[PDB]
């Protein structure tokens, strides 16, 4: 259900400045259980990374940091 | 004219450690003796010792202490509020503190005995227990118990853990936490502490925010435990009358924690306010505030436990996990606690004897030794195996087979080595550290809980001695010999082992069972009988009498390794396997591969030319490790399956600086340290130390490009043993990771 026509979108978008300082903050609520902190490549690694991350049982995903949702 | 009671001891604590005037180089120490009566009633004793300083640099093994550094210990442990956790400085210290404490409480009063009769008397005039003597009439009541609960936030702040683990690298992180609170005490007066102490007869659960803060949710009293007793004292060290506050233990004996999530910090503060509490009102003595336990040292330790060596003079047991078997291991600590006076296991290998009275017994025993043996053990380097055994990469088979090993070897050896040295000893009354090694190898067939003391107490004392490792070593060589020599005469043949434990093969028909049986019975009577005539005419003797046990009978065998032995009895598919590390849950799937694999390669004895064999084989081997790495995809998101447990000796992965963020879980790290290695991003593999952190974990996924190929390293290693010992050699078999199953996880 990724490319499957919905009526709105979900997701995040935006500037490569903008998904650095968010990319970041949620870090900072992934660190606390696990994820390694990361002290436009760069940027373009962690999304790909982040999404790639599979979902363990019925807990929400990893990506659901910055997507903001339980359904993703 | 002295009093005379009747009672059993149910613990020995430390109240107060102090030098006398006109004193230079002797300490008086004051023993609170918790005793109960028939019926559970009971009264506090108290006793005092004095121990000397020549004892103390005994029992510490080198004279680096002094009876000065004793008592300002012991002066600094008298206030918790002031400074906590003082073990902490020397743990030695105060291992060896009680090491003597306890022998100079048997020598001068008597003999002393957890949970048994003990008639015991006092002096009214002082105030004190006299002499203690053993008796023989009373039903004593059993060692009730009550069980705790108690969690803490204490709320150390990360940096300074980071920063002391950078001091000393390889610190286990318990060890950290522990030393935060010591060098700021105001810490554990601020803690969400929870406790529950349930009895038989009545519950005590309480609740704070901070610690020094009166509660937040009661229940029942401290006085329903408690009962506050003051007893007045008059040492040969105070001229005047001192008066002791002690905490008897009403209802209860000792204290049942469990060990799955056991904080040591949470227990030392909830023992700090206690202490607090009950010593606030002035006009009398402080006790000692000293804990022992594996956080207490940088690199930890095996056995997770929880001394008591002063207030408040409960003994309580550590339990870790094992749900299933609950009673069986409250009762292993009971007589754990009982037998070796509680000293066990902080105390060390001084519950036997000091460390450094062993270099004379062990030269004491190289002399009532035989004169071969007397050479044998000078002549003991680190592995030596003076033994015809199999090249290590060979295979046997199908010849019967058989594993034999004698229970419990090193420990009757060192007891009746101890023996032989024991009329070399300084003080016949000083040989009752010897009279508890006896009591323990007598009843370790019949009880575990003695085993894991003797699997832990004998390689440690050995560690004490450098020098009783090359005579236990001898000894045992000598057994070997005898061993071998016997071996031809039964038609068995020393193929491989470690001493104790030896596997071998029969020079009998390989089809006949009814008479197979006759002849392994009858290699272990005559093996067993000529090496306890070896033994004794080397003069040691055994307490327990020698016997040997079949472990196993086996028609194929194949070795790779010193230690990796796989042994599998075709007729009814009995299999053992040995060598194989488990280092974690997912070796454990792979040893189970392993032995189908290998259960399944020797099944094909179907006549063919050896040539034909190798191949057949190796496409089964490359099928098995298929297998396995199949299976594995399905549990890629399980990163506590694929932990690998490192040891505080062996190379560790750098901790990340968020692991200093556990809170109440760096506790529960006393010697295993298990990571994952998960690969964030790319290309970099970072470890992940997994239970340091809250569950359930998110991670990047886990780099199984890494475990993975260890594993398979092992499976080949086995693997490589097996195709060059059972066929033609010259094939290591290596599974092409790589290329052919490397894209499922990279």
């Amino acid at each position: 259900g990724a490319l499957t026509p919905a009526p709105a979108y979900c997701g995040a978008v935006d500037s490569a400045t903008k998904m650095m300082g968010r990319l970041a903050d949620a870090e900072k609520l992934l660190v606390p259980r696990g994820w390694p902190a990361f002290a436009t490549c760069g940027i373009v690694k962690r999304l790909l990374r982040l999404a790639a991350t599979e979902q363990q049982g019925p807990t929400p995903p990893a990506i659901a940091a910055l997507i903001r949702n339980a359904a993703v | 004219d002295i009093v005379w009671v009747e009672e059993s001891v149910s613990a020995i604590t430390l109240y107060a450690v102090w030098l006398p005037p006109r004193a230079r180089e002797y300490f008086h120490a004051l023993v609170y003796f918790v005793c109960r009566n028939a019926a559970g009633e009971g009264r506090a004793r108290f006793a005092e010792v004095s121990v000397t300083a020549t004892e103390l640099r005994d029992f510490y093994g080198s004279a680096d202490v002094s009876v000065q550094a004793v008592v300002a210990a012991a002066r600094a442990a008298t206030t918790p509020a002031a400074s906590p956790l003082e073990p902490l400085e020397n743990p030695t210290l105060w291992r060896a503190l009680y090491a003597c404490v306890l022998a100079a409480l048997e020598r001068q009063t008597g003999p002393v005995a957890l949970f048994a009769p003990l008639r015991i008397g006092s002096d009214p005039r002082t105030g004190l227990v006299v002499k203690v003597e053993r008796a023989s009439w009373g039903p004593p009541a059993a060692p009730r118990a009550a069980l705790l609960v108690a969690e803490a936030n204490i709320d150390i702040d990360p940096m300074a853990l980071a920063a002391r683990v950078a001091e000393h690298p390889d610190a286990r992180l318990a060890w950290a936490r522990l030393a935060a609170i010591r060098d700021t005490p105001q810490c554990a007066s601020a803690a969400s502490l929870t406790v529950n102490i349930t009895t038989g007869t009545a519950l005590f659960a309480r609740e704070y925010q901070t610690l020094a803060f009166p509660p937040i949710k009661k229940e029942g009293a401290f006085g329903d435990l408690v009962e506050v007793c003051e007893v007045g004292l008059r040492p040969r060290g105070h001229p005047q009358r001192v008066t002791a506050r002690v905490l008897l233990p009403r209802d209860y004996d000792y204290f049942v924690s469990a060990g799955e999530k056991f904080s040591a910090p949470a227990l030392v503060a909830l023992f700090r306010q206690w202490h607090t509490t009950v010593h606030a009102a002035p006009g009398a003595l402080a006790p000692v505030f000293a804990f022992l336990g594996p956080e207490f040292e940088v690199r930890g330790g095996p056995v997770p436990y929880f001394a008591v060596l002063g207030f408040p003079g409960w003994p309580t047991f550590t339990v870790p996990a094992t749900a299933e078997s609950a009673r069986d291991l409250v009762r292993g600590a009971a007589a754990a606690y009982a037998a070796l006076l509680g000293a066990w296991p902080a105390v060390g290998a001084r519950v036997v004897l000091p460390p450094r009275a062993w270099p004379g017994v062990a030269s004491a025993a190289a002399g009532c030794l035989l004169p071969a043996v007397r050479e044998a053990v000078a002549r003991w380097h680190p592995a030596t195996k003076i033994i015809q055994l199999l090249d290590p990469p060979a295979a046997v088979g199908p010849v019967w087979t058989a594993r034999f090993c004698f229970p419990g070897l090193r420990a009757q050896l060192l007891a009746a080595l101890a023996d032989l040295g024991g009329s070399g000893l300084a003080d016949p009354h000083g040989r009752t550290g010897l009279a508890r090694l006896d009591a323990l190898v007598v009843a370790a067939p019949s009880e575990p809980w003695a085993g894991a003391v003797l699997e832990r107490l004998v390689p440690d004392t050995c560690n004490a001695c450098p020098a009783l490792r090359q005579l236990l070593g001898g000894v045992m060589a000598a057994v070997c010999l005898q061993i071998e020599e016997t071996a031809s005469s039964v038609k068995f043949a020393v193929c491989g082992g470690d001493g104790g434990a030896f596997w071998g093969v029969f020079n009998v028909d390989p089809q006949d069972a009814d008479a197979a049986s006759g002849v392994i019975e009858d290699a272990r009577r005559a093996i067993e009988t000529a090496v306890g005539a070896v033994l004794r005419a080397n003069a040691v003797r055994l307490r327990h009498p020698l016997c040997l046990a079949l472990e196993g009978v086996y028609t194929h065998a194949v070795a790779w390794s010193q230690a990796g032995v796989w042994f599998w009895n075709s007729r009814d598919n009995t299999d053992h396997l040995g060598g194989f590390p488990l280092r974690g849950p997912a070796y454990t799937t792979a040893a189970g591969v392993v032995r189908d694999t290998l259960r399944r390669v020797l099944g094909l004895t179907t006549a063919c030319v050896p040539e034909e064999d190798a191949l057949t084989a190796r496409g089964l081997m490359e099928d098995a490790c298929d297998r396995l790495i199949l299976d594995a995809f399905n549990k890629r998101l399980d990163a506590e399956y694929w932990s690998v447990r490192v040891s505080p000796f062996e190379a560790s992965d750098p901790l990340p600086p968020t692991a200093f963020r556990g809170g109440a879980l760096l506790d529960a790290e006393h010697y295993w340290r298990r990571v994952v290695r998960v690969c964030p991003g790319g290309g970099e593999s970072v470890g992940v130390p997994v239970d340091l952190y809250p569950r359930p974990l998110v991670l990047p996924p886990v780099d199984c490009a890494h475990h993975l190929r260890e594993i398979l390293r092992e499976i080949e290693l086995v693997f490589t043993g097996v195709l060059a010992g059972v066929w033609g050699e010259g094939g290591k078999f290596v599974y092409p990771f790589d290329d052919k199953m490397s894209f499922l996880f990279a």
